[PDB]
């Protein structure tokens, strides 16, 4: 319903869900919002409880140095900004700061509109560029976006922007487990593939979808699982396609699942690896187990070390002759 | 006799009768690309006992023992390794040990061993006695231990001696026939015999009688008619850094393998290839060359365009090169004595054209080993002008001592990133060296990523008072006194609780997980008479909790010139 | 299709086999000619499909 929600001086800070329960049922804003939310549980689930509501802005968004939000999804309910207020440089969206920033909302679903403000992205070392392109798209105004509004850089150049597209070339489910065998996807460089990051976690409402949820870590929402390399062969249509049995799943459950490689950087991460869609699948009706995220960092500098070593081997051994 | 200047076999067993008299390797050898097992042992070499340069193996067949091949080799003087080490041993097929029972020391280089296919007892060596530097090894690769059992003399009484590294103590053996008999304690660093007869001082490996001068296997420093001297004479010169031979010889031997030139050439009482930078062969001797008239700067070329350095050997290449008018690329992984090393190859480095790159050059802690190094003329940059680039670099927790150090730019921005040990302060230090600062971006010099966990100079904010409560504290703090007060000076309080006091400042990383530095951000007052407070509730009527504040100018454009306010970390316990 | 590691030496081995591969004899001490009078052979096999072409002209008849 429209309830519209009069503030103090056009500006609400909204740092912490005590200052989120203020608006919540504020559903139109007169005036803008600024986030600083850097800590703090129970983000996702209350935000959405009391900024669901939220049907549009009547003036801009900042976003800055907000740390523990991974998306904006939170911000279901939200299709328009008037621009009114906007921000130094006629700015709607404002963000900087933001690392752990994983994904907005979605660019199939959800519809955006944009009246005055223009965009800005700088130091979200997380959030790749796609995504980025596809707002400018939906939210109109896309001659509004002029130079330095996104800088290439530190915008998802930490975290890797999947480039390509994984295929399940062969799928087996049962009421425990689940079998799973996947184009044998190879770069040029077949070595710089260290293994396969299966997720997976139960999903009932196909409305879910990646960074759904996460605190200043990511270690609640999803289920990983590592995969080894495949062994590569001679006649590299030979090599039989990698898979994986996923173990433990209730039966009669609907799992969402998508591969994603465990790739290595090169002198500027050309090695772009691939992922697949997020898959949904029923099953069947009938001392710290967990390892550390961080030993992927340690697994990475020690096989460059390796490819580092042959390539300078072959480099000097071999001789062409006249 | 003294095979050289070098040994590579390939495709054929026959080659290595080459083996048979010669009992030193003036240089290298390589061992590799063969494919039979028949004649694995119809081929074996007392004689061997000294190598100079290195050894390699790779993709050798047959063999199941090396010791039987080489059943009196002790030392290698690694003169020039591979890529950074003096032995290397890759994806060999049959090698079942490593054997070199008689191995009894390394001088330079670590070891890398790896993708062997039924190799075992590496661990059983005490490393520490036969090679200094283990810390550089990478021995990870090979076949798992607990398969083999790596068993040695002493399954039925211990008979293979005992020692102990890195808080294990058990029995140091190659084989199953032979052990690592170290040499005793009363002598220590001197060699020895079996038997435990102290050879001479200037002994290395073994010897063949105690106190023996001329019984000796190899030499610490030179050899000289087999006297085993630690000290070159005059008249002569030393060679390959291993033998101390005459001065004619310098000019037979041959150097149009890499430069047809009037043979090698005296300098420092060495015959070297051509001697060092700043000397001529005045009048083509090979006996003198005085110094240069002029600058004289070794030119060092580019096979491709940019010379990636991640090993020594890069480095070996580059030992001379004063002046390399070639685009730099570093991406050194490890090693931790490396960089002494590359102030002797590269400390001389004057000049480096092109672009300048250094990613993930973990190994490295400080640049300063480029003691000479003072233009980077970066007249030819990367995307961006980029003259100067690092990315992803690990804690750096240094680049030079700007006190003394002189460093310039002649073109092209620098660029910094991901240098968590490295506060913006001394980037910001070197801009003002180089006057460069008036041509970076904003977004280029990031403060973000550069200093992550960097603690280094900042302004102080004095706790004016605080008062505990049995679950709360009211703390006010100093307002902070900047040069423009207009600046959006804002507080950001730090705490957590600290039952111990040897707690540090958040570093970034520390985001999540227990000990976490909780953040609280807050706006100064408007009243300029009040000073920034605030409640805090997370607390406990006993707990000691650590906290203090940092402030930040916040200039209106990003990052003019950030000077941080750094507080000092106050432990409070409530009443 | 391109080659990298050991797969490159596998096929240079199905090329040559009893015939042997050629290396630069070092034929005085010191250092060695120019490491190779091109990059290393990977920027042709790994970066770049090299065929049996350029695996012949490493071999040794
Ligand atoms: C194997 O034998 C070598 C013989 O030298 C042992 O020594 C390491 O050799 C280097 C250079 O030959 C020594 O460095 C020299 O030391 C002086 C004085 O400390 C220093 O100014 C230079 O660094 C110079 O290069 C080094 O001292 C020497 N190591 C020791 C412990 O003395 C080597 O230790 C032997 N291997 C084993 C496992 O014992
Ligand atoms: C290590 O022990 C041996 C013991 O055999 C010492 O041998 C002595 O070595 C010198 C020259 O190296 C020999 O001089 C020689 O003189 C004889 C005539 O006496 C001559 O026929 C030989 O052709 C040679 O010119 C000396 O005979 C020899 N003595 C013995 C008993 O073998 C050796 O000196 C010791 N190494 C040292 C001290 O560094
Ligand atoms: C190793 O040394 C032995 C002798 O010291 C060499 O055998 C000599 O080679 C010549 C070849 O012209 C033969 O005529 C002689 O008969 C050989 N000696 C004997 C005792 O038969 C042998 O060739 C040397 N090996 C190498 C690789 O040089
Ligand atoms: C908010 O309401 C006031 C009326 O009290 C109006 O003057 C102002 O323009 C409104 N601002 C927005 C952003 O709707
Ligand atoms: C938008 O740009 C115009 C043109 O200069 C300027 O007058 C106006 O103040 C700007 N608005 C904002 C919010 O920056
Ligand atoms: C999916 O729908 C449920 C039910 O309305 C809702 O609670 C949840 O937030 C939705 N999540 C997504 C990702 O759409
Ligand atoms: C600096 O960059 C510009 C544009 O990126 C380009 O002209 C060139 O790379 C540099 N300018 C010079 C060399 O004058
Ligand atoms: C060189 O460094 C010294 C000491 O830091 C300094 O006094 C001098 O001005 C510098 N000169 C140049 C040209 O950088
Ligand atoms: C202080 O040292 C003790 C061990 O004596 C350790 O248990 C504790 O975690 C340390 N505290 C901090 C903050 O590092
Ligand atoms: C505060 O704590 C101190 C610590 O002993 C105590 O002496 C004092 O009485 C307390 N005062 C109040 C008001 O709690």
């Amino acid at each position: 319903c429209p309830k519209v929600c009069h503030l103090l001086e056009g500006e609400k800070t909204i740092d912490s869900v005590t200052s989120a329960q203020e608006l919540r049922g504020c559903t139109v804003i007169n005036g803008s919002l600024i986030i600083n939310i850097r800590g703090g549980n129970n983000l996702a689930a209350e935000l959405e409880a009391n900024l669901g509501l939220i049907e549009e802005i009547s003036g801009y968004l900042k976003i800055r140095r907000s740390y523990a939000l991974v998306s904006l999804s939170f911000f279901r309910k939200l299709r328009l900004i008037r621009g009114e207020t906007l921000e130094i440089g006629n700015y709607s969206f404002y963000a900087l700061d933001n690392q752990n920033l994983r994904q907005l909302w979605d660019w199939s679903k959800h519809n955006l509109t944009i009246t005055q403000g223009k965009l800005f992205f700088h130091y979200n070392p997380k959030l790749c560029l796609s995504e980025i392109h596809k707002m400018e798209e939906v939210s109109g105004t896309k001659g509004r976006q002029e130079r330095n509004d996104i800088a290439l850089k530190t915008n998802g150049d930490q975290a890797s922007c999947e480039n390509e597209l994984l295929k399940f070339s062969y799928i087996r489910t049962s009421f425990d487990k689940i079998l799973l065998r996947w184009e044998p996807y190879w770069p040029p460089d077949f070595r710089d593939l260290l293994g396969f990051m299966l997720f997976y976690k139960e999903a009932p409402y196909q409305n879910v979808t990646e960074f759904d949820g996460q605190d200043a870590c990511g270690s609640n929402s999803w289920t990983v699982v590592d995969i080894d390399p495949p062994l590569r062969s001679n006649d590299p249509k030979s090599q039989n396609h990698p898979g994986w049995l996923m173990r433990g799943l209730k039966p009669w459950t609907q799992y969402a699942i998508f591969v994603k490689t465990l790739v290595t950087f090169s002198d500027e991460r050309r090695t772009y690896g691939a992922k697949s869609d997020i898959i949904y699948v029923q099953t069947d009706a009938t001392c710290s187990c967990p390892k550390t995220d961080s030993q992927i960092l340690k697994e990475l500098e020690e096989s460059s070390f390796r490819k580092t070593f042959e390539d300078y081997l072959h480099n000097v051994v071999f001789v062409p002759r006249k | 006799e003294i095979c050289g200047p070098g040994i590579d076999i390939r495709n054929d067993y026959q080659q290595l009768k080459r083996l048979e008299n010669c009992t030193v390797i003036e240089g290298y050898l390589h061992i590799l690309l063969i494919s039979k097992a028949e004649d694995y042992r119809s081929y074996r070499f007392p004689k061997l006992t000294v190598i100079t340069e290195y050894l390699l193996l790779f993709r050798v067949a047959g063999l199941e023992s090396l010791g039987d091949l080489f059943p009196n080799l002790t030392v290698i003087r690694g003169w020039k390794l591979f890529y950074n080490y003096a032995l290397v041993i890759f994806e060999m097929t049959n090698l079942k040990d490593i054997g070199l029972y008689n191995l009894r020391n390394i001088t330079r280089g670590a070891i890398r061993i790896e993708k062997n296919a039924d190799l075992c007892y590496l661990s059983t060596v005490d490393w520490s006695l036969i090679l200094d530097a283990v810390s550089n090894n990478y021995i990870v690769g090979n076949k798992p231990p607990k398969e083999c059992g790596d068993l040695c003399p002493g399954t039925m009484k211990p008979m293979c001696e005992k020692t102990t590294i890195n808080n294990e103590y058990n029995y140091r053996c190659w084989t199953t026939n032979r052990c690592q008999k170290m040499c005793p304690s009363t002598c220590g660093k001197r060699a020895c015999t079996e038997n435990n007869e102290c050879c001479h001082p200037e002994c290395l490996g073994s010897c063949s009688a105690p106190d023996n001068d001329t019984a000796c296997v190899a030499c610490r420093h030179y050899y000289y008619a087999g006297v085993c001297v630690p000290a070159c004479p005059p008249n002569t010169y030393r060679f390959e850094g291993w033998r101390c031979v005459d001065r004619d010889f310098c000019a037979n031997i041959l150097s149009a393998e890499s430069s047809d030139s009037e043979g090698f050439v005296i300098h420092d009482g060495e015959c070297m290839q051509e001697c060092p930078s700043g000397f001529i062969r005045n009048g083509s001797q090979s006996m003198y060359c005085i110094p240069c008239e002029g600058p004289c700067p070794k030119v060092c070329e580019e096979e491709k365009k940019t010379k990636t350095i991640d090993s020594v050997t890069s480095a070996q290449m580059l030992q001379g090169c004063t002046i390399f008018k070639g685009n730099l690329l570093i991406n050194i992984r490890r090693g931790n004595n490396i960089a002494s090393e590359l102030e002797n190859f590269m400390g001389l480095i004057e000049v480096v054209t092109g672009y300048v790159k250094i990613r993930h050059s973990h190994a490295l802690v400080s640049l300063s080993f480029l003691k000479n190094l003072r233009l980077i003329l970066g007249e030819e940059q990367l995307e961006g002008n980029y003259s100067f680039y690092v990315l992803d670099n690990q804690n750096l927790q240094q680049l030079w001592d700007w006190d003394h150090r002189n460093l310039t730019i002649k073109a092209g921005k620098m660029y910094f990133a991901f240098n968590p040990k490295l506060c913006v302060s001394e980037i910001y230090r070197m801009e003002e060296v180089t006057g460069t600062k008036g041509r970076q971006s904003k977004g280029d010099i990031n403060t973000r990523n550069n200093g992550e966990r960097a603690s280094c100079e900042s302004d102080v904010l004095h706790f004016t008072s605080t008062t505990t409560s049995k679950n709360r504290i009211i703390i006010t703090w100093h307002r902070y006194r900047p040069p423009d007060y207009r600046d959006l000076i804002s507080f950001t309080v730090y705490y957590k609780e600290a039952p111990f006091k040897n707690v540090t400042e958040y570093d970034g990383q520390d985001a999540c997980g227990s000990n976490s530095w909780n953040m609280v951000d807050v706006d100064l007052p408007p009243n300029k008479d009040v000073e920034p407070g605030i409640l805090l509730h997370g607390l406990k009527p006993w707990t000691q909790y650590a906290v203090y504040v940092k402030a930040v100018t916040l200039t209106m454009v990003e990052n003019d010139h950030i000077r941080g306010a750094k507080s000092e970390i106050l432990y409070i316990r409530t009443n | 299709e391109t080659l990298c590691g050991a797969e490159l030496v596998d096929a240079l081995q199905f090329v040559c086999g009893d015939r042997g591969f050629y290396f630069n004899k070092p034929t005085g001490y010191g250092s060695s000619s120019r490491r190779a009078p091109q990059t290393g052979i990977v920027d042709e096999c790994c970066f770049r499909s090299c065929d049996l072409r350029r695996l012949e002209m490493y071999c040794a008849p």
